[PDB]
Order: structure tokens, then C-alpha cells, then sequence
């Protein structure tokens, strides 16, 4: 019974989860370079963290 | 000397049979269970008998843990409960165990929880009105000291926070003792009241107190739930025929003691009556409301509420409490929902002292003549609702104007509601409270606005209240005739 | 007119609901009874069958 | 070494239930204890002692594996109360309530216990953010709090208590983890569909660290339907226990009911009232009663419970319905006829209370909920007509109606988000644009700051683009010296810039194809804000 | 050798607080401290004025609030709660100590009008800031003020002349 | 009496807990036949038998103005007539409440005396008649 | 091997006790006599235990002459119904056997007809509107592909027309296999049915079939109308797992399913709920409900249609079967006196994908 339970809890299918990621806190330079694109730019690092 | 054991037969739910060789004790007998199998004392209630070997019972503590054969000592006695003076400022059980981490209590004695009623030649009813602070109340049901009174209502509606109300007003005004019996109430209420009693300094532990708490909660048995009252009773009743004091016997509610034992009736094998109710319910109950009666030793000014399960009178557990008390106080969600507190319907309920020669006979005839006008007042929004105030006569407007005020003025706002309204209570004193419906009657007050009259105490705070709503309205004109100016 | 044919069919099923509703109780009192029947045992019945 | 002890063997079994017969005579089995069947010789169902009776019989509910269960099984006994795990290793996941988790794509707690009693706990201060403005407003849930949410079928019951959940996390994820509130959302006999949809909600918004979810479908055993709530509140025991703060959401407790019919009357238990067993109110009692703001002795913790019963035909003269308004605090009854009616959520306030009030909610919200209980007071009485006075319509018909618009959401509203939102109706700042136009107001007020872009910049930091003054709000209140006149020079500008610039547009606009798209507009923004 | 506290109940109550508070210093992630205070409230020891002010010091000078990171962390956040705590619930009020904690953090995090916020705040309760923060928050104000930082660039850009659900995102 | 709603109650109880069967109400079938025993006791007798006479009052409180009830229609059926009072009226000033419509007496006038049967026939051509009228005048 | 034999013990009705002499096999075994005695084949299955040596079952075809000491034989298995192509254009009893008079069926395998629901983790529910054609089922409760539906109605309101629409809407033009089943309904339309569909070459039986029906109609005894449902389910549940294929479930209906069990219960003895049902008969009915999902291997859609008797949704079998639905739709009487037809309530309805998310924000 403990290997059959041992072989359901695996799955290796599925991908491990990855490490928990902090909030982005950019920098003020950043932002004075790039005003009003950062959250484009954040918007489609979510998309492709999604999708690609 | 020995005391007798039994043996048990079997456990469905908080009822248990037990087993007795030699003979099988009174009932209402209590039996205790060792708590060296289920980790508490498991005290148990006889409520009938099987058999001359065998004998049925209740459980107010909860049935866990507990073996078959179990042994079962007879105490040869029912449930003794503590009376005395050191009984005050203390929250107590059933039992008489007090839940309160303040110790142990000091008991030169310790009455049992049944006893027989008071006997025809013991009663004494005497005629005298209490002052409630409460404005409806102290017009159409004027409550008689050493009589007992109903809060009737449903589910949101006061009765509750009518009782704290009339604690804080009766209760300290009163030189005697108080009583509070918590049957299916809520857990958190309790902490509310006690709280309170503590704020207030009725409970005044390094000094002395005058309130008895006693909570058997909805987290109770029934076995628990039930025999409540009964404690609370044995600790009025001490007060009044020995002590000889006068009493006050609230209690949150009437109702839940009623449904505790239908909850056990058809374990007992007894067949239901109709809506789901045990047979024996208006006996039983008839056993416990002839207890809380004055005599020529005491008077105990009980107050009751029951719960009117779907806002239905004809449920026969409160069609049952009506004969039993002498103000049948009622309260209506229609009345709640228009934004009137203490919803009362003043047409449904109807007092015992209300009588020309109990009391003064200016409150006689201004009471009758208030109920007169509110049952036109109703015969005219039947008719308004179809055809308009304009197809009524002058004089038929003006009695809908005044019951329409009448019914707005009997509002009151509470020092309990101060959450709720956002606004300090009124004591509102009985000679004040009939120069003020009275003047309304006669049209002395139809110059002065409805609003005004709504959630305010006397007739002297309306005017301040109306004085104020004419300036705030000045106010709006002139900044209307200011904003025109602007723009 | 159409007021009294407002009125019969709420006559009719205040009628209908009230007589409903007796039936209902009966039932539950016919149950518990019924039940209760069911835990009652039955006895011994020893006599002479030689 | 250890020796399981055995009592009987399975005499009878009826589905879910079953009877044993007990093999010698001096053996004694306890009441509410677990038993076990030998069902094989490697696995194991569990059970639940019922009855005793004086043939020694027991009467058992059956929780797990009951198809493998036959008649003459050995019956074996642990002489203990059913127990669950109890963790905070337990957050994230789905749960039989027997503890075994549910898959997708050392402590024990006991699942029946008695109540924090008389002393052992605290009266209600602080409040539980439900996100909507009504339930925060008018009608204020606070912890240690047990607030019903009656509806009739399909009105948003269990959308109210997920919204709840989605609420707190934001938060969470800000204060300490002892002020957090975590969450339980109880499914009794659900559709496992459900379930899952509910499960992957919470993933979306990362509401489920601080969620467990106990699972008692359909199919499962009406047993299993019966002890789960308990579970759910047996976690809630160590987060009580532990100091912190949890939130129970009983779905259906009327399925649980149901479950306890089942069992008994198949147990041959005397039916009573509407065929349920008659002590199905003190079965509630001890689930309900279990909720408490606990004493500072006890940690200060809390559990809040917001149980869920269904309605037909919106009655509450149903004998469980009635037997829940009883031990509840407060309720949110869903009215279809709202529903129906277009607004979302469907609370009707005349039948909707709350027995603890102010002392709930925040100091911040105290002094704008008293001054939309008196405005909806008066608009209650006046509402009933159809509007006659168009330019002569009181003050109050007019704040009123905006108030209704702000009521309609989709889900959660941050506290700052609400009050602004709210402050403006009741002091007339929005009085002047159309009932239809309340909610794009408010979106432009929440997500697109006018004045900022206007370059009508004279306040020093009232902005509604940071979103950290909602702790300043809370602590000190709106009606402060520091914040009241910047709040006004913030309103004042956002009218008179959405009344000259947007409002101006909207009603010059004649054509179908731009009236369709503004029309689409507004729904959209009674979604979203 | 202090004034007796006791709880609502009249209870006697501890107050032998020290041996918590060095907890609360000692640690290293500013929730951990948190979880002092719970399990010096279960032993019958409520938090004192002193107790919430460690913590707001260790939440000050901590780097993260738990072991790993977490999303939706707010510095100022779990500060401005504890005040909450402090000022309703459990009836303590704060002094110049604590809100001089809550202030240096929007100094570090940059925001400089909730500090004006707090600043105004003070001087209502009598309380005085140190004009070190006062001039830092003021440095952050003119830097972000000739940066164009003084508002986030979402802000100050024109809104869809044309209504459309997509165009104001929503 | 006062009352027998009540009575019925007892016998409700007694029959139930002894196991009787149960019926509309919980009552037995012969709870009817319980009245009977009773009232038909009254009687005005016979010369043969002094003459004598038992008078009946009985009281049964009804709720929510019902008559349907199963104990107000079984001795309606007994009664030699009824008496019915109206709380709508009893707050109206108006005491005694009857509501004579609903209110009988089969012995109309075989009871009443010389001097009561011309005034009272006359007060029922009054009455008939002014209900017929105060139904359809306003209110004003 | 040796078979086990067990010997009758009492009959009333449609429900037998058995008394196994050695052990009781477990529930929902299949029991059957031979046909000598009776004069036709008759399996029992196993539903409770009364004590050991002992076991109360339920019968199928009709008890009619059944004795007190009938030897009955236990199969070792549950009631097993075929499965595959060979079941497409065929009718089918509750225990499997068809009844079209064609030929042998040429199952490879038989399934049980009693099973275990999905997994949580195997369900899958995707949102997508299913065009039926009809005009209020699109607006206000439209319809969920792999989705449950309810046509919850009177007698004489229409939801057995609308389910013969959405057949030649929707089955025709499916590419998936269908299922009919038929509870306690008229075996008339039954008639109709397969003739409707032997026209419309959907049950070609020279050629590919996409239909499979299943009869368990008013005339049946509650043993057979109380397990043909389980019995459609077992044909389908093949196609949405093997075949990993879209099908759809036409019950009519499942109040008579819900009526078999309670008629039942009666004979079982079983201590009934209110106005007169099973106990059991949420569980009864979400064991059956449950079954009918979406996985990750295929789709049912299933058009599930109720009755209503007296017109009364708080007839608690209706009342239970809202909560296990997706689209609720609510026929009534009123409206169709009126003259309209479908006759929906649409205030009473309800549907789920009904939001902006799944539906166009216009036609929300
Ligand atoms: N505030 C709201 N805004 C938009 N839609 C809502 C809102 N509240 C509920 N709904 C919608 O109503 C439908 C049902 O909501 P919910 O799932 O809470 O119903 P319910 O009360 O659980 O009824 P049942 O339990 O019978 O499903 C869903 O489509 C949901 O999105
Ligand atoms: N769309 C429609 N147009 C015209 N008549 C209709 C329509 N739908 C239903 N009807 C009529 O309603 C009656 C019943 O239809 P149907 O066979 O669906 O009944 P039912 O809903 O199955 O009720 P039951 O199962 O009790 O017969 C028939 O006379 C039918 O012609
Ligand atoms: N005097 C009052 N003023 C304002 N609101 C009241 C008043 N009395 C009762 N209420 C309202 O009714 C609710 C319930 O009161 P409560 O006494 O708990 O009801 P019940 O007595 O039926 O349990 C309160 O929470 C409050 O909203
Ligand atoms: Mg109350
Ligand atoms: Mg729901
Ligand atoms: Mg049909």
C-alpha cells in the first residue's frame, strides 16, 4: 500500500512549481525612461508567462 | 446508606433507559454518571418509567463516550440547585455549577429544581402598574407589578432588546433582586448582558450584586435547555418566599423550552400532537408559568419572550403562553420595516390591568381612544390605497394625520440602541407620557409636523425637533436662493 | 367582475392549501406512530405445540 | 504489539447506514465513536455509532468504502472520537472530510466539541470585509459573527461568500498573518463540478493559500454530507486555537439536513416535522454556536460563519430555514424578484439585518452607513412612486437611486474604493449627473483620476491612484480635519470634469451604433467596479 | 510593580511582558512577530504600548515577512494595522515612538504624500515629527516633481475620445 | 366554560400518550362525541320533570379569526346557536364585539318576553337594514 | 466453479428476501431464476441486507407466479449491459437484452450498469453555447455543450416536443453518438421515435448508426424503470471513455426514475420523508447525476426532462433536481393556455454560462 500510494502522489506529467517571485518594485529610472509603457510591458510578460 | 446502582440499556440520542434491580427511583430524580469513563460528571433526569426494573431519562450534559452497563448512582434526590445571597453577580448552569472562573460558591443551603405550585389561597394579585420607561407600554399594556408579562415576536423584531431595556431601567430602580434565564439564547448575548450588569455595576463582584445569571444556551442539550427555567425559579423563589424581597424573572425565551422537549418526545415513544409538538406541552409548560406567580410572601414581576416561529400566532406554543400571563405584548415585523422601534401593534396586544378603576381613568380613555382611532387607521389605507386621501372627508384626514402621528410618536429610541439608531435613549416617565397622547388626541398638536414625532421621547423634545427640521429646511431654500444667485 | 374571478381562485386555493395541509399533518403523525410500531419488538408466543 | 479490538459483525446494511451485532455480551461500545469494517484484510471502512439499543445492536453511519461492505464482517472499534488532521499545512488543498485529500488537475482535531462558553469569548469589534457595499455598509458582517444567506434558488448566495474569500486576500497578502483572515468553503452535496469551478476561481485570484475547501458531493455518503460542516469548523479550531482568524461558508446547510434525515430515518428514528428527526435545530446549534470572537485569554482568534440556505418561492416559513434564523445572528436574504429584476446582488434590505451593527464595521464606515440607513429610510417610504416631480423630486429620491447603482457590483470592492463611491451620494456631490451614469462616475472616481490628468492638481496626496490611504481612512475616518477638505477638493473636480467633459458627450449622442456602444459601456462598469 | 491590568471579564491579568518583546527583537522576519504577540495573548500577557512599538521596529528594519518572498507585501500596510489594533480593539493608543516608526518607512518606500498624511496626522494628536523625515519626504516630493514622477505616467495620458468597453479596459 | 379548547387539549394528551389513535389535529375520532356527552346535558326539561333547566355558555377561543378550526366546527354543529365576537370591533370602541351576522340564536323568539319580542323584531329591521347601508356609504 | 445457491423467503411485490445458506454476496449483485419455474427469465439485484443469511432484492421482469422456495442462482456480478457499435441502432431493455427483433448484438464486452462517479480531477468543464435553434432557450437560459439541462414541467405544457426539436436540430447535426432513454414515459412515443429516426437513416441499419435507445417505459415495474438510467448511462460512459467521444443523453424522464425508487422504498420498508418519497433519495438521485459529466475524455450533453405532478415545484423530486443542473427551464400552464408555445417562464429560469465571460456581452 505504501508504494501504491507513493506512485499516485507523483506526477510526471506535470511541470514542479517554481519559486515564489516578489513584487516587481521597479526603479524610478526605469520609469522615467519608459512612462506609460511599463504596464504594456508588464501586461505581456503575463501573457507570456501564460501562453509562451 | 448505600446509595442504589443501575445499569444502562441502551442510548438513543440524550435519552437513555437504565436498569434497576430492587426498585426504580422517583421521577425527575437525578442520576449521576461518574466521569472516570466519559471525562465529566454526566448527571441524567428521570422523565418516565418503563417498567418496575427500568426507567427512561434525559441527559443535560451530552452522551459521549458512554458504555453500555454503565454504573448509574441514584442520588436519592432531584436536581438540588443553590439559593442564597451568594448566588448574586454569578453566572450558573443547570446544575447550579457555575461556568464563571470567579470560585467556588458559599451555600448554607440547596433547594431542588421541581415544586409544586402555589396554591389558590398563597396567590395575591394586586393591582399596581410598573414604569418601564417605554412609551407604548406604559399607555396601552401597562405592566402590573408581581404579574407577568409576554414579549411576543418573531425573529428581528426587539423582544431582546426590549428585556436589556427594561433591565436597565426596572432593574436598577428595583431595591430587590433580578433573575435572568437564558433558554436557547444566543452564546454571545450572554456575554453582552453580562458585560452590561458588570458596566452597570448590578453585578459588583467586590461589592454586592443584585442579578442572577442563569445560561443554558443554544449549544446545549435539550436535557440542559429544558431544565432552565426550573434553576432559575429555585433562585427567585428563595428571594421571595424566604427572603421575602421582590423579584424580577426575565427570560430570553419561553419557546425554546417548549421545543427542547419536542425534540425528545419522540425518543420518549410518546406520539407527536399536531404541528410537531409533544402532547403534553400546555401541562407542561402550565407546570413552570403557575411557578412564577406572586403570593402573600413575594412578587416576582416576571417578563417573557417567545419566539413566533413564521410570524404565526396560531402555532399553539404562544396560543398556549396567552392564558398565562397578564400583558400579552406583541411585536410585528410591519411595524419593524417601516422603521419603528419597539414595533409593537398596539390593537394586537392588550393588558389585564388596563381598567378604568386599576389605574387613572385619563389613561383608561386616552388609551381606548388611541386604539379606537389606529383601528380607522387601518379601515382608511384599505381605502386610500385605491382611491386617494382626496375621497375622504376633512374630518377623516385629520384622524389619519393624527393615528399617522400616534404611530410614528409611540417610537422611542433606547440607550441599548445606540449601535443601531445612533442616538441616546429617553425615559419617558407615565404622567408625561399622557399629557403628550392626550394633547395629540384633541388636536392640541396638529401644527406641528409627523417627523417630528419620529424616534423622540416627550412631547417637549418634538418641538426641539421640529424647531431644528424648519431650520434645516431654511437652510436648503436660502442655499437654493444662493445657488440661483451664483449660477 | 373580474374581482369575484380573483376572488374564487383565491377562495379556491386557500381551500386547496388549508385542506392540503391537514392531510400533511395526519401523515406525520401516521409516521412517527408507524415508526414507533416498528421499534416496538415482538414477543415470545410459547405454548403447547405438541 | 498493537491488537485491534473487535465488538461484532455487520448484521444488516441499508445503503448508507447499517447494523451490527455484537458478538459477546460483556463487550460495551461507546456512543459518537468511530468503528471499523473490515471490509478486506488490507482496507478498512470507516463508521460512526448512532444507536444503541437494548439488544446490543448498533445503529452506524458508514463514511467510506461501503460498496466493499457485506453482512458478517468482523467490526472492529477504536474506542475514540471521529478526528481529522488540523493544520496549517492544510491551506491550498481539497478535502474529504474524513481528512483524506481530494486530487485535481500528526496533530488531530476532534469534529465534535463543545462552544467557547459564557466568558471564553469577546463581543464583536471588528469587521469582516465582504466587498460589497450593502453587507459593509448597511448590513455589517464582523468576526466572530454568524450571518445566514437565505435566497431562492440561482440569486448569488454562494457568490457572496467566494467574493468574500476573494476579498481578504489582497489584504492578507499586505498585514501580518495573526490579522489575516484564512477561509473554508464547505460544498454539502454539491455537484463535484461545482467544486472544481470554485477551486480554480480562487487559483486565478491566489485566494487559495488561504482557503481549504471540504467536499461532500452528491454521490458521497449522506454521512459524509453530514459531518462535513464539522470538519470545516474543526479547522477552525486550531486557527482559533492558534490566535488567528478563519471564515467558514457552509453551502447548503439544508443538504446537510437532508443527510441527517437519511440517516436517521433509515436508522429507524421517529420522523417529525416535514419528516426531519425533530432535533435537527440543536444539530445546527452545535455547528453555529461554535462561531465566536474569542476572549484576549484565548488568543483573541475568531472564526466567522456564513452559512447558505436555499428557498422556495421565497418563504421563510420552512421548518429549517426557520430553525437557522433562530440561532443566526444576522441574515442576506436574495430576493428573485431583485434578481430577476436586474439588480446584482439581490439584497433586500427591509428583510436583511445584522444584530451586532456599528460596532462591527469601521469608524470610517460608521458615520456614512448611519447616513444611508436614515436616506434609505426616507427613500423607502417615497421609491413607491413613480417619479411625478422630475425637477421638483426630493434630495433624497436622488441619492437614493445613485446609492442603488453603487450597490450593483460583480465582485469585491476595496474598502477605499467603496467609501469615496459612497461619501459622494450622501452629500450630494453626485446629484447632478443621471442614474445611469452613476457607476462610469464611479470607475473614472476609482481607476482613472481626472484631476491628475486635467492637471487640477492643488491636493497635497488625497488620490485614489495610490491605494495605501486606505489604512490612513481606517484609522483616522473620513470626517477628520486632515482628510474631509481634501476629499471635497478631490469630488468637486471629478464632478465638474465628468459633467462638463464626459457627461456633455454622452448625452449628444443620437445614432443606435453609438448609443449601443455607450450602453454596453455601463454594464461593463457595473461588472467590473 | 505596576498598575494591575485586568480584561473585560475583571480577570486578573499578567503583565510580565519582557521576556516576549526580546522574541520580537530576536527575530528576523518581521511575521514571526506577529505570532509573539499570539502566543504571549494566549498566557494571559496582552501586548503593552511597548510590545507594538518592537514590532513596528522590527517590521521597520526587516527585510521580507516571511522566509520566502510574497506578492502584495506592503511595509507601511502592516504597520498602519497594528494601529488599528492598537487604537480600537485593544484600547491602547499610540505615541511619538510609533508613528516616528511609521514614517521612516515611506521615507525608504519613496511615498512621499502619505507621509504629509502622516504628518499632518501628529501635529493633531500633538505629536511632532523630526524634521529629518520631514525634509526627506520633502526631498522625494520636489525629486519626483521635476522627474515627472509626481504622479504614475498612467495617469497623465488622454482617455478613449470614443466610448468603448475595450479602449478604458474594462 | 372557560374553556373547552382547552378540554380538548387534555383529552388530546391523555388519548395520545395512552396510545389512542390520532386523527384531524391530533385528536381522536370521539372528541367530537366528547362535547356531546357533555352538551346535550343541557336541557330545558319537562313538567313531568319539575321543569327545570340547564343552560349552556361555552367558550372556544379561536385564532386568527378561524372557524374551519376542527373544535369550532364541531360544536357550532352542537350548539343551539353561537355568539361571535370580533377583536376588529372590541378596539373600535365597540364592547361587547359582536358581529350579530355571524352570531345566532335558533330560539329566536320563543325565549324573549312580550315586551322583547316587538322591540327586538324591530331592532332586526333596523340592523338588517343598516348594514346594508353603512357597508356601501364612504368614509366621509 | 461451483455457482452459490440461495432459497426465497418472502415476497412483497416487486421486492424478494433471499436466504443465502452460506454468505450473502455483496449489493446490487444480480440474482436470477431460471425460467422453468416461472415461465420467464427473472434477475433480481441485491439493494440492502436484512441480517446475515439473508439478502432483499429487487426484481425486474413481473413476480407473477413466484414461489416461497424458488432455487435462485447468483450470477457473481452485477446487472452487465453491452457495450460498443454493436449497441447503435438498437433498443434495449433494462438488463441489455434488445427488443427490436433484428439480431444477436455482437458486444465484445458487457459493463456494469451500477459504478463509481468521476473523479474531481478528471472533470472538466468548458463553457461553450449550444445552438439549438430555439429562440428563448438561446437568450435566457442557453444552453452548455457537455452540460445538464432541465425541462422541468406539467402535464401537457411541451417538453417532450422540445426535446423532439432539439433532436432534429441538434442530434442530426452532431457527429456524435446518441442515447435515448425512456423512463416511465409513453412507449407510444417510442414508436414515434424509432421510426422518426429509421427515416432519418440515423439508426441505418444496413449502414452507421449514431443512435442507441433504451425503453424502460410506464408499463414496467419499478425494478426495471428504477435502473434504466443506469442502464442508458452505461452506453454512453462507454463512448465519453473508450471512445473519447461527444454524445448525448435524452432522458424521459427522471421523475419516474425518482417515482420506481420510492415505490420501492414502500416495499423495502424504509420510514418515507415528506409528501411520501424515499428517504434516500437525494443520494439516489446525485449517484445518477453525478455520472453524467464532462472529463477529459469526453462529453455528454444530456437533456434531462422532469414532471411536475400537481404543479408543484416543491414536490421535493423536482426541488432536488435544480441543484444538479446547468440550465433550468421552467415550463408552465398559464402560458400555454395562453396560446404560446414553448411555454417558459423565463422569469423561473436559469442558466450558468449565462455571463459576459463565456456568452457575447450583446446577448447578455
Ligand atoms: N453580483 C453579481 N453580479 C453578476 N452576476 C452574479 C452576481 N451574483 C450572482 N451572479 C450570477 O448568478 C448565478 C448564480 O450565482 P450563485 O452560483 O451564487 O447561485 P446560487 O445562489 O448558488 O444558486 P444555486 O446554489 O442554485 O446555484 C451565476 O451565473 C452568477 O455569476
Ligand atoms: N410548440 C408547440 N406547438 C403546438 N403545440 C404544442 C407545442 N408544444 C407542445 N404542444 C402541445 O402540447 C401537448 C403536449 O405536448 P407534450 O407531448 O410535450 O406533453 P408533455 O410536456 O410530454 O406532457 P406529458 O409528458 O404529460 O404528456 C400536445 O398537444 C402538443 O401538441
Ligand atoms: N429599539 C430599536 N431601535 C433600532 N433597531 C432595533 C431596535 N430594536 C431592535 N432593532 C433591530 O432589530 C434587530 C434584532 O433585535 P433583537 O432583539 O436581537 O431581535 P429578537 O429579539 O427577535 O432576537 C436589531 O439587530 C436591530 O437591527
Ligand atoms: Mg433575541
Ligand atoms: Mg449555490
Ligand atoms: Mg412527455
Amino acid at each position: 500500500a505504501l508504494a501504491k500510494a507513493s506512485a499516485a502522489q507523483v506526477d510526471w506529467t506535470s511541470l514542479p512549481a517554481a519559486p515564489p517571485r516578489p513584487s516587481p518594485s521597479a526603479p524610478d529610472t526605469l520609469i522615467r525612461l519608459l512612462g506609460s509603457v511599463v504596464d504594456d510591458l508588464a501586461d505581456a510578460d503575463k501573457v507570456e508567462q501564460k501562453y509562451g | 446508606d448505600v446509595k442504589q446502582v443501575g445499569y444502562v440499556q441502551q442510548i438513543i440520542g440524550a435519552v437513555v433507559d437504565v436498569t434497576f434491580t430492587d426498585s426504580v427511583p422517583p421521577v425527575l430524580t437525578a442520576l449521576t454518571v461518574d466521569a472516570k469513563e466519559t471525562g465529566t460528571l454526566l448527571t441524567m433526569e428521570i422523565v418516565q418509567h418503563l417498567d418496575t426494573k427500568t426507567a427512561r431519562c434525559i441527559c443535560m450534559s451530552s452522551t459521549d463516550m458512554l458504555r453500555l452497563r454503565t454504573p448509574v448512582v441514584n442520588t436519592g434526590s432531584q436536581i438540588t440547585v443553590p439559593v442564597g445571597e451568594a448566588t448574586l453577580g454569578r453566572i450558573f448552569n443547570v446544575m447550579g455549577d457555575a461556568i464563571d472562573q470567579r470560585g467556588p460558591v458559599k451555600n448554607k443551603v440547596r433547594w431542588p429544581i421541581h415544586r409544586k405550585a402555589p396554591t389558590l389561597a398563597e396567590q395575591s394579585g394586586k393591582d399596581e402598574v410598573l414604569v418601564t420607561g417605554i412609551k407604548v407600554i406604559d399607555l396601552i399594556l401597562p405592566y402590573c407589578k408581581g404579574g407577568k408579562i409576554g414579549l411576543f415576536g418573531g425573529a428581528g423584531v426587539g423582544k431582546t432588546v426590549i428585556i436589556m431595556e427594561l433591565i436597565n431601567n426596572v432593574a436598577k430602580g428595583h431595591g430587590g433582586y433580578s433573575v435572568f434565564a437564558g433558554v436557547g439564547e444566543r452564546t454571545r448575548e450572554g456575554t453582552d448582558l453580562y458585560l452590561e450588569m458588570m458596566g452597570s455595576k448590578v453585578i459588583d463582584l467586590q461589592g454586592d450584586s443584585k442579578c442572577v445569571l442563569v445560561y443554558g444556551q443554544m449549544n446545549e442539550p435539550p436535557g440542559a435547555r429544558a431544565r432552565v427555567a426550573q434553576t432559575a425559579l429555585t433562585m427567585a423563589e428563595y428571594f421571595r418566599d424566604e427572603a421575602g424581597q421582590d423579584v424580577l424573572l426575565f427570560v430570553d425565551n419561553v419557546f425554546r423550552f417548549t421545543q427542547a422537549n419536542s425534540e425528545v418526545s419522540a425518543l420518549l415513544g410518546r406520539i407527536p400532537a399536531a404541528v410537531g409538538y409533544q402532547p403534553t406541552l400546555a401541562e407542561d409548560l402550565g407546570m413552570l408559568q403557575e411557578r412564577i406567580t406572586s403570593t402573600v410572601k413575594g412578587s416576582i414581576t416576571s417578563v417573557q419572550a417567545v419566539y413566533v416561529p413564521a410570524d404565526d400566532i396560531t402555532d399553539p406554543a404562544p396560543a398556549t403562553t396567552f392564558s398565562h400571563l397578564d400583558a400579552t405584548t406583541v411585536l410585528s415585523r410591519s411595524v419593524a420595516e417601516a422603521g419603528i422601534y419597539p414595533a409593537v401593534e398596539p390593537l394586537e396586544c392588550a393588558s389585564r390591568i388596563m381598567d378604568p378603576d386599576a389605574i387613572d381613568v385619563n389613561h383608561y380613555n386616552v388609551a381606548m381612544d388611541i386604539v379606537e382611532m389606529l383601528t380607522k387607521y387601518k379601515e382608511l389605507q384599505d381605502i386610500i390605497a385605491v382611491l386617494g386621501i382626496d375621497e375622504l372627508s376633512e374630518e377623516d384626514k385629520l384622524i389619519v394625520d393624527r393615528a399617522r402621528k400616534v404611530a410614528k410618536f409611540m417610537s422611542q429610541p433606547f440607550a441599548v440602541a445606540e449601535v443601531f439608531t445612533g442616538m441616546k435613549g429617553y425615559y419617558v416617565q407615565l404622567e408625561d407620557c399622557v399629557s403628550d397622547f392626550g394633547s395629540l388626541l384633541m388636536g392640541q398638536c396638529d401644527n406641528i409636523p409627523e417627523m417630528a414625532f419620529y424616534m423622540v421621547g416627550g412631547l417637549d423634545s418634538v418641538k426641539e425637533k421640529a424647531a431644528k427640521m424648519a431650520a434645516e429646511a431654511a437652510a436648503m431654500r436660502e442655499r437654493a436662493r444662493k445657488a440661483a444667485e451664483a449660477k | 367582475g373580474n374581482i369575484t374571478g380573483l376572488m374564487q381562485l383565491a377562495d379556491y386555493t386557500y381551500n386547496k392549501t388549508r385542506k392540503e395541509l391537514i392531510t400533511a399533518e395526519l401523515l406525520e403523525i401516521i409516521g412517527t406512530m408507524t415508526a414507533m410500531h416498528a421499534g416496538k419488538k415482538v414477543g415470545l408466543k410459547k405454548t403447547e405445540f405438541w | 504489539l498493537e491488537a485491534k479490538q473487535k465488538i461484532g459483525f455487520v448484521h444488516g446494511i441499508d445503503g448508507t447506514i447499517a447494523t451490527i451485532a455484537p458478538a459477546a455480551s460483556k463487550v460495551t461500545v461507546p456512543y459518537n465513536t468511530v468503528l471499523e469494517i473490515a471490509v478486506s484484510a488490507t482496507n478498512i471502512a470507516n463508521a460512526l455509532v448512532f444507536n444503541l439499543e437494548k439488544d446490543g445492536s448498533i445503529g452506524v453511519i458508514l463514511l467510506d468504502n461501503i460498496s466493499e461492505v457485506r453482512s458478517g464482517q468482523d467490526v472492529y472499534a477504536t474506542g475514540s472520537l471521529l478526528k481529522i488532521p488540523v493544520g496549517f499545512h492544510m491551506l491550498g488543498k481539497i478535502i474529504n472530510p474524513l481528512g483524506k485529500e481530494i486530487p485535481t488537475g500528526t496533530k488531530l482535531g476532534l469534529v465534535e466539541e463543545m462552544a467557547p462558553n459564557i466568558v471564553s469569548r469577546q463581543p464583536v469589534n471588528y469587521n469582516l470585509l465582504t466587498g460589497y457595499k450593502v453587507i459593509d455598509t448597511l448590513i455589517p458582517v464582523g468576526r466572530g459573527q454568524r450571518e445566514l444567506i437565505l435566497g431562492d434558488r440561482q440569486t448569488g448566495k454562494t457568490s457572496i461568500a467566494l467574493s468574500t474569500i476573494l476579498n481578504q486576500t489582497k489584504v492578507n497578502n499586505e498585514i501580518l498573518s495573526k490579522n489575516n483572515v484564512l477561509s473554508v468553503y464547505v460544498s454539502i452535496g454539491q455537484r463535484c463540478s461545482n467544486v472544481a469551478r470554485i477551486h480554480r476561481l480562487l487559483t486565478e485570484y491566489d485566494a487559495m493559500k488561504y482557503c481549504t475547501i471540504v467536499a461532500a458531493t452528491a454521490a458521497d455518503p449522506a454521512g459524509l454530507q453530514y459531518l462535513a460542516p464539522y470538519a470545516g469548523t474543526t479547522l477552525g479550531e486550531e486557527f482559533r486555537n492558534s490566535g488567528r482568524h478563519i471564515l467558514l461558508v457552509y453551502d447548503d446547510l439544508s443538504k446537510q439536513a437532508v443527510s441527517y434525515r437519511q440517516i436517521s430515518l433509515l436508522l429507524r428514528r421517529p420522523p417529525g416535522r416535514e419528516a426531519y428527526p425533530g432535533d435537527v435545530f440543536y444539530l445546527h446549534s452545535r455547528l453555529l454556536e461554535r462561531s465566536a470572537m474569542m476572549s484576549p485569554q484565548k488568543g483573541s482568534g475568531s472564526l466567522t460563519s456564513l452559512p447558505i440556505v436555499e428557498t422556495l418561492s421565497n418563504d421563510v416559513t420552512a421548518y429549517i430555514v426557520t430553525n437557522v434564523i433562530s440561532i443566526t445572528d444576522g441574515q442576506i436574504y436574495l430576493d428573485a424578484k431583485l434578481f430577476t429584476g436586474g439588480q446584482r446582488p439581490a439584497v433586500n434590505i427591509g428583510l436583511s439585518v445584522s444584530r451586532v451593527g456599528s460596532s462591527a464595521q469601521n469608524k470610517a464606515m460608521k458615520k456614512v452607513g448611519g447616513a444611508l440607513k436614515m436616506l434609505m429610510g426616507e427613500y423607502r417610504k417615497m421609491a413607491g412612486e413613480q417619479t411625478s416631480g422630475s425637477q421638483n423630486v426630493s434630495p433624497v429620491m436622488i441619492r437614493g437611486a445613485r446609492c442603488l447603482q453603487l450597490f450593483n457590483q460583480k465582485g469585491p470592492s476595496y474598502f477605499m474604493d467603496a467609501i469615496v463611491a459612497l461619501y459622494a451620494v450622501t452629500n450630494g456631490y453626485m446629484d447632478d449627473v443621471k442614474l445611469q451614469y452613476s457607476k462610469f462616475y464611479e470607475f473614472l472616481l476609482l481607476n482613472k483620476d481626472l484631476p491628475v490628468l486635467y492637471g487640477q492638481v492643488n491636493n497635497k496626496y488625497f488620490y485614489m491612484y495610490n491605494k495605501n490611504l486606505n489604512y490612513f481612512i481606517r484609522y483616522f475616518g473620513l470626517n477628520h480635519e486632515i482628510l474631509e477638505p481634501e476629499l471635497k477638493k478631490y469630488i468637486e473636480i471629478h464632478t465638474n470634469l465628468f459633467l462638463d467633459n464626459y457627461q456633455s458627450r454622452m448625452n449628444e449622442l443620437k445614432s443606435d451604433e453609438d448609443l449601443v456602444q455607450l450602453k454596453n459601456l455601463l454594464y461593463a462598469c457595473k461588472r467590473t467596479v | 510593580a505596576g498598575g494591575k491590568r485586568y480584561d473585560l471579564f475583571g480577570y486578573e491579568v499578567s503583565v510580565a511582558t519582557g521576556p516576549f518583546i526580546e522574541e520580537i527583537k530576536k527575530a528576523q522576519f518581521y511575521d514571526d512577530a506577529g505570532e509573539v504577540i499570539v502566543k504571549m495573548n494566549l498566557a494571559n500577557t496582552p501586548p503593552d504600548l511597548q510590545t507594538y512599538n518592537a514590532v513596528l521596529e522590527r517590521i521597520l528594519n526587516c527585510k521580507s515577512k516571511r522566509s520566502q518572498p510574497v506578492k502584495g507585501e506592503n511595509k507601511f500596510a502592516a504597520m498602519m494595522d497594528i494601529l488599528e489594533e492598537m487604537d480600537a480593539r485593544s484600547g491602547i493608543k499610540p505615541n511619538a515612538e510609533s508613528w516616528g516608526y511609521v514614517l521612516k518607512e515611506l521615507v525608504q518606500a519613496g511615498d512621499f504624500r502619505l507621509g504629509w498624511v502622516c504628518i499632518a496626522g501628529m501635529k493633531s494628536l500633538g505629536i511632532t515629527p523630526d524634521q529629518a523625515l520631514v525634509d526627506a519626504n520633502e526631498a522625494n516630493a520636489a525629486k519626483a516633481k521635476a522627474a515627472g514622477t509626481d504622479f504614475p505616467a498612467y495617469l497623465k495620458k488622454a482617455a478613449p475620445e470614443s466610448f468603448d468597453t475595450k479602449a478604458w479596459g474594462i
